[PDB]
């Protein structure tokens, strides 16, 4: 069922693009550290 | 939010009774921070008539 | 001269230690960047006419 | 020491969630302000001079 | 000199004890300002295209 | 779709406000970035303008 994996898939675009955010965190904490 | 938006003006209208006393005898420096003041009200209440015309 | 001696030794490794734990989490957080953040591109611009997820 | 970096990581954990304005926009929040401070002030300057 | 050598560092070390302290609750307090006031944003500005809370 | 053609065209519109106010005065040098960054939302109003199209 291709029309299922679109949700699947922009799914996971959602689970790691918002891990980068938290990744971004910790650059921009050492540069204040 | 009717009533929220005269409320503001009364306030900048008390300022500006204050601001228009502000200026008698001359105290213009005095002034600059009451006009300066009424400003952060101005800003609210176009945002507030703006936002009345929507919901009309 | 021993106790003089080795006490530099101490002082400067444990300047050393630190700096290296600094370092540590940049490129720590710079992998978890170049990492996370590039698993979408091959998610998005999958093999396509046009790069479009190829179920397009 | 730990708590500092505790505190740094909230207080710039959130910043880019909430961008502040950019130089320009600043600049112009700023200047539209000066001006408005300075211009909506020299409106009130010569309307009741 | 014992009795004199002694009491000099129970006063050093007394003083110190208040000291640590006061910076205790002001470390303390930041901390809770910085976690509790920060939490309601995650809650206001939430993932939306204008982050208004994600549900308008 | 609609709904984001208006509200980008808003924001160009809003800065169109500035950008009328910013050679007011000839303060030309100013206009030269509110004018370069409206531009970046010009773009996107007649992309959607054009996709906007193709679905009636």
């Amino acid at each position: 069922a291709p029309e299922d994996l679109l949700e699947r898939l922009l799914g996971e675009m959602e689970l790691e693009l918002i891990e980068l955010r938290r990744a971004l965190a910790q650059t921009i904490a050492t540069f204040k550290s | 939010t009717e009533r929220q938006r005269d409320a503001q003006q009364l306030i900048a209208q008390r300022w500006y009774e204050k601001a228009q006393a502000a200026l008698d005898r001359g105290n213009e420096q005095l002034a600059r921070e009451a006009l300066g003041q009424r400003q952060s009200y101005q800003s609210h209440t176009e945002a507030l008539g703006k936002s009345l015309g929507e919901q009309r | 001269a021993l106790v003089e001696q080795v006490r530099g030794q101490l002082q400067k490794l444990e300047r050393k230690y630190l700096e290296l734990k600094s370092q540590k989490n940049l490129y720590l957080a710079r992998l978890k960047s170049a990492i996370a953040a590039q698993k979408i591109e091959e998610i998005a611009g999958n093999l396509d006419n046009a790069s479009a997820s190829s179920l397009f | 020491e730990r708590i500092e970096t505790k505190i740094l990581e909230l207080e710039a954990e959130r910043e880019l969630l909430n961008p502040p304005p950019s130089p320009l926009d600043k600049k112009f929040e700023q200047w539209e302000e000066q001006q408005a401070v300075e211009a909506t002030l020299a409106a009130m300057k010569a309307r009741r001079s």
